[PDB]
């Protein structure tokens, strides 16, 4: 026995968001959208690094990218489309023995809690990352198969029971449990104030003159689709000493805190995945974690 | 065979050559290589130094430096001495 | 012990001001706000550069900006929204092996005084550097959670007692010590005189380029958001040989004076946070300085 893995085994992304475009609107006039633009501003700092104090003198003086709301509109709108996709247990490019034993292992997983946590991360505005900082009110409009759901300020770190989140999560769980797909056009309205600086996705650059460069599409401020998709799967509350939901990862790994939350304590994806294939009984929360990693995607080879 | 009881020219019984400049030219006290000095001034190095990062695997103690100078042979001046906080000079 | 600081450790900015848009009003006609336009006059002159002696014969048609009040309005109005945000102890890139120790070492911070000095720098006119100079009348209106506050005569150098700043400081300290945000719409009306020349903030030009760029949003004179953020945190009167409040820097460093006040004398932020996570007894003033830096934010790694 002991089906190990295909070395080539990989799964695809079952939750595909678009690039979250940023627009400037008013809280009452949400139809007059204007492209928030990514400009560049120059900056004179103080050269304050942790190490040597003898270069605290003279300017830091460099250019960065900035994106502010114009001072005639006080609301930031974030447009994206999240497409949940079915056939989640089939391997896109992995094998056909290990994948179907994993399919039969997770065939009784609770897709309802999975879909509710995804639609809650969409609806509470967790896809907004620092744009929620100092927001009067966060209104999320989710249009799914010609049905508009409006959400007020929900508490994000706890997945409290809401009937409209459960309503959208019904078709999202129906998609994720079987075949098919569903599309969620999500519009965020946050009253950031007139002229408030917004926070689009920053870019990775090496030889650029900009110290910080924001992601843009034809100059319009936008968030990365991988950033939005990372904030979809910030549902993991089933690791050891769970306090806050972290992103669904094969190791429970957060880059920012610098510590993996499921590595070294036999609660990672690969040990539970090999156990689920080899026939030991999985509990419900780690079954949901393994299914969440399957619909996240990733090469589970090695 | 070097500290012998002869006078030679670079020897120890030197006689006749004390009159000349020969025991101070061919027998040089602290005879070293050319030795130029790359000097660290407030964290900023002078010549072809290029600070680098050490492996941070097992370092127990690493003290930082901002002033001072390093003595580099002229042979290794050709390339960057690549000064580092943990281990000073090398060839990389 | 020996809790060594993370290399990725950073804090977000917690006092977020908008760009200070500048308008022309009268002293008794405060509602008619006309936007102060940056004019730009051309100056004819040959180029003189060190690297190109052959190009000094002809060229360099430069066109330098300026900004005055119009000749019918005698009051300059400066509008900006300062957003104070809470949970200043949360590290955004740091983590929680060091940031959680900082939480539990700076919980005894008197945020009342911190906030007082912030709102006093807001109200007294620290955010109006060269255009409060020579003004025969200074006025500040703060609108906060549908409350209007009026300030006329506050000397900016010392933080004297006035119950109006104190009133706002209460809700600002309640935000900064706890969770949430507060927004102060600050409008400064300074009576400089008829057609007096005003002072927008300056973009960085090169050694060559043009003489001086004034800060423009959509053609109208304004001042930088980070420059106002320099004004708000200018509360540091707790370094050794403290004469005037300086901007709270991690090294206590001012660029324009060519000296750093807290660098190189064991009162820099980094030694104080390492002392806090190693648990030696801090006084109230340096702990307040550390909390002011964490409110300011910035990456502290090495």
């Amino acid at each position: 026995t002991k089906l190990k893995a295909p070395a080539v085994l990989a799964y695809s992304r079952k939750i595909n968001p678009t690039n979250a475009l940023m627009f400037a609107v008013n809280w009452s006039d949400r139809d007059n959208t204007t492209a928030v633009m990514v400009g560049t501003k120059t900056v004179a700092g103080t050269q304050s690094v942790r190490g040597n104090p003898n270069d605290a003198d003279k300017g830091n003086i460099q250019t960065v990218n900035f994106a502010n709301l114009p001072h005639n509109k006080n609301t930031l709108l974030v447009k994206y489309n999240v497409k949940f996709v079915g056939d989640v247990f089939k391997a896109e490019l992995g094998g056909g023995e290990y994948s179907n034993t994993l399919q039969t292992a997770l065939e009784n997983t609770d897709f309802g809690t999975l879909a509710y946590r995804y639609v809650y991360n969409i609806a509470a505005g967790r896809t907004l990352w620092r744009n929620r900082v100092g927001a009067e009110s966060i209104e999320t409009v989710i249009t799914v198969n010609d049905q508009t759901f409006t959400f007020s300020d929900l508490l994000v770190n706890e997945f409290d029971e809401d009937v409209d989140v459960a309503e959208i999560a019904d078709m999202v769980a129906g998609v994720l449990s079987g075949e098919g797909f569903v599309t969620l056009k999500v519009e965020h309205y946050m009253l950031l104030g007139e002229g408030s600086e917004v926070f689009p996705s920053q870019e990775f650059v090496e030889n650029s003159k900009l110290s910080k460069q924001l992601f843009d599409l034809n100059g319009q401020a936008a968030m990365h689709d991988q950033k939005i998709g990372n904030a979809i799967r910030t549902i993991d509350t089933w690791y050891e000493d769970a306090t806050t939901p972290i992103a669904v990862e094969p190791y429970g790994s957060v880059v920012r805190n610098g510590v993996a939350y499921r590595a070294g304590n036999k609660t990672d994806l690969f040990t539970l995945m090999d156990g689920a294939v080899n026939g030991k009984s999985l509990t419900e929360e780690d079954q949901m974690f393994v299914t969440a990693n399957l619909i996240r995607g990733g090469v589970f080879g090695g | 065979d070097k500290l012998t009881t002869d006078i030679a020219d670079t020897n120890v019984f030197v006689g006749g050559w004390q009159l000349t400049a020969n025991p101070h030219e061919y027998c040089k006290w602290r005879r070293g290589t050319k030795n130029e000095d790359l000097v660290l001034t407030d964290g900023k190095w002078s010549g072809n130094v290029t600070t680098t990062k050490p492996i941070q695997s097992k370092i127990w103690r690493k003290w930082q430096g901002e002033n001072g100078s390093i003595t580099v042979p002229e042979y290794l001046l050709d390339k960057t001495i690549c000064y580092n906080d943990f281990y000073g000079g090398y060839e990389n």
